[PDB]
RNA sequence: GUGAACAGCCUCUAGUUGAUAGAAUAAUGUAGAUAAGGGAAGUCGG
RNA sequence: AGGGAAUCUGAACGAGAUUCCCACUGUCCCUAUCUA
RNA sequence: UUGGCGGAAAGGCCUUGGGUGCUUGCUGGCGAAUUGCAAUGUCAUUUUGCGUGGGGAUAAAUCAUUUGUAUACGACUUAGAUGUACAACGGGGUAUUGUAAGCAGUAGAGUAGCCUUGUUGUUACGAUCUGCUGAGAUUAAGCCUUUGUUGUCUGAUUUGU
């Protein structure tokens, strides 16, 4: 079932207790893992422009909460990970404290 | 000082356990008795709520 | 260190198991010997001290108290136990026909998966006019010095998320092993009630495995806590109830609060149930079971004779600094807020 | 370029991102901090 | 626009040495916690 | 087959009877040999497996995920196949810091600037003070509570008296 929804996610909760230098990359491996908690699949993707959105601040300052929209696809011909694909992608908003989890509605 | 095995502390000890030291324990035991017997009686209602 | 406490190792389980009973007397009336909670909580209390003899005789004195949650036992099972030269033998248990699902929960390791097929044939060997259970009754009766309690805890009414109950074994120091067997029949599937083993003004004996610590490094390296400890004469300052508001109300402070301070409890829920808040410092953390024994002898000083009265209990922030009793009192002393208008 | 300054801190031109990785994070060890009250009572010897 | 005062040594000295007076500190009483 | 008895390892002891073979209590009639002059001459009692012909009974554990009362790793405590279930968010509390951003003002040193040469005259710049503002932010990661919204509920193995 192709279905894409959003989620803000509380990155002050999983990054507690890490060391500065690794903040970073260990929240693209949270938002990965996040991803597989809500979507039931393997392959995560991750858009180049929350790759921007994370790493905006160095290394070290990293955000509390960050709001995304994961999206169910389904993946092509020669896959390994059968059949499905999550896609993670940033959206724009001035504060993203405080929104519930919607479903987006495609057109 | 006298030990906590000192035999003339422990003979002390077992005049004051003969007095009100024991008597004491011997009514609060029997208040806690009487209120385990009040227990039944409630749960016994509670019982007569559902036989209603 | 005390060559006492050896081996310094870590416990069979957290749920330490009570390693002597107060003796017995076959003339007194059938009474609970040990009871067992959920220690989670400790808070301050003043009050006027009426010890003569003492630099404090119509003083008032502040000191430290802890909280174990305690919601009403419920008895499943009595053990009869006969007097043999090698120790103690259990020859026959009974249990109690219609079990929670808290029991039945503990009787496995994964519980989901299950088809939960567990006192399936048992209770179908009650399946009639009884015949052979009143026959290990009659088995328990006949023989079987000593007679001890099965019960479990009422998990769901304490704000642990572990879902699981956890069995005991409580003798019992009511004389005639006839009243004994016979108060556990009259007792099968309900509950006991804290108050009904506990007054104000007892000493008792809490025992529990001891807040673990992990590895450390004769005066010897290795592990830390675990470990599980009696530790006796703890004063019972105030037996409580959970229908009943203003638990935290004393003679003296009289406003209609529950002991579970603002926002409960660190690491732990508020009290929803009876409760023993019990002096000084029981071993073990919060949300640890405990379970407490009754001193195992007349042990009566004037530290056991005397009567408690308190006078106010502190239920101020423990998350945080304390400045605030209740919430009403907050908003009273701050005025009002942006969000209220 | 800021700055009194060859102090640093930041960059333009140009050139790199090479050094096994990943998962945990208890004690110990090395190094650096802070600490009630007292202020060398430590130690042969601040 | 860290002090100060004496003395032993080659009146100030010289990161010379010693002693004392004043100040300071986990060196200690007595360890406790955090980071790399 | 009627009970009674036995808890010290009871696991056995007595007893009520009906049937049922046998009895060397006593007396008869058959059969044994050639295992060749001896050769343990195998007749006991365990633990089983394959076959039979009848009864009976309708699991959990581990891994994987989670939990944190546990934790070097093990191990331990938890949680999860439609629920006062769990997860994510969300709200309410409790705490920590100390008045957020933005906007406005008559509060304004000192100045530029129109000349009505000012007795809060004026237009503008204008540290800071003041107000919206005990506000704003953070608040579980090892705090509490959950009538909100959204989703998960099924993968592999191993085990027999």
């Amino acid at each position: 079932d192709v279905v894409t929804r959003e989620y803000t996610i509380n990155l002050h909760k999983r990054l507690h207790g890490v060391s500065f230098k690794k903040r970073a990359p260990r929240a693209v491996k949270e938002i990965k893992k996040f991803a597989k908690l809500h979507m039931g699949t393997d392959d995560v993707r991750l858009a180049p422009e929350l790759n921007q959105a994370i790493w905006k601040r160095g290394v070290k300052g990293v955000e509390y909460r960050l709001r995304l929209r994961i999206s169910r696809k389904r993946n092509e011909e020669e896959d390994a990970k059968n059949p499905l694909f999550s896609y993670v992608e940033p959206v724009l908003v001035a504060s993203a404290k405080g929104l519930q989890t919607v479903v987006v509605e495609e057109d | 000082a006298k030990s906590l095995r000192a035999s003339s502390h422990l003979n002390a000890k077992s005049v004051k356990r003969r007095g009100v030291f024991q008597k004491a324990v011997d009514a609060r035991e029997q208040r806690i008795s009487d209120k385990l017997k009040e227990d039944l009686l409630k749960q016994k209602l509670e019982d007569l709520k559902k036989k209603e | 260190g005390h060559l006492g406490f050896l081996p310094r190792k870590r416990a069979a389980s957290i749920r330490a198991r009570v390693k002597a009973f107060p003796k017995d007397d076959r003339s007194k009336p059938v009474a609970l010997t040990s009871f067992l909670g959920y220690k989670a909580g400790m808070t301050t209390i003043v009050r006027d001290l009426d010890r003569p003899g003492s630099k404090f005789h119509k003083r008032e004195v502040v000191e430290a108290v802890t909280v174990v949650d305690t919601p009403p036992v419920v008895v499943v099972g009595v053990v009869g136990y006969v007097e043999t030269p090698r120790g103690l033998r259990s020859l026959t248990t009974v249990w109690a026909e219609h079990l929670s699902d808290e029991v039945k929960r503990r009787f496995y390791k994964n519980w989901y998966k299950s088809k939960k097929k567990a006192f399936t044939k048992y209770s179908a060997k009650y399946a009639q006019d009884g015949a052979g259970i009143e026959r290990e009754l009659a088995r328990i009766k006949k023989y079987a010095s000593v007679v001890r309690v099965l019960v479990h805890t009422q998990i769901r009414k304490t704000p642990l998320a572990q879902k699981k109950a956890h069995l005991a074994e409580i003798q019992l120091n009511g004389g005639s092993i006839s009243e004994k067997v016979d108060w556990a029949r009259e007792h099968f599937e309900k509950t006991v009630a804290v108050d009904s083993v506990f007054e104000q003004n007892e000493m008792i004996d809490a025992i529990a495995v001891t807040k673990g610590h992990g590895f450390e490094g004769v005066a010897r390296a290795g592990q830390r806590g675990y470990h599980s400890r009696t530790s006796i004469n703890h004063k019972i300052y105030r037996v409580g109830k959970g229908d009943d508001e203003a638990n935290g109300a004393t003679s003296f402070d009289r406003t209609k609060k529950t002991i579970t301070p603002m926002g409960g409890f660190v690491h732990y829920g508020e009290i929803k149930n009876d409760f023993i808040m019990v002096k000084g410092c029981i071993p073990g953390n919060r949300k640890r079971i405990v379970t407490l024994r009754k001193s195992l002898y007349t042990n009566t000083s004037r530290k056991a004779l005397e009567e408690v009265s308190l006078k106010w209990i502190d239920t101020a922030s423990k998350f945080g600094k304390g400045r605030f009793q209740t919430p009403a009192e907050k908003h009273a002393f701050m005025g009002t807020l942006k969000k209220d208008l």
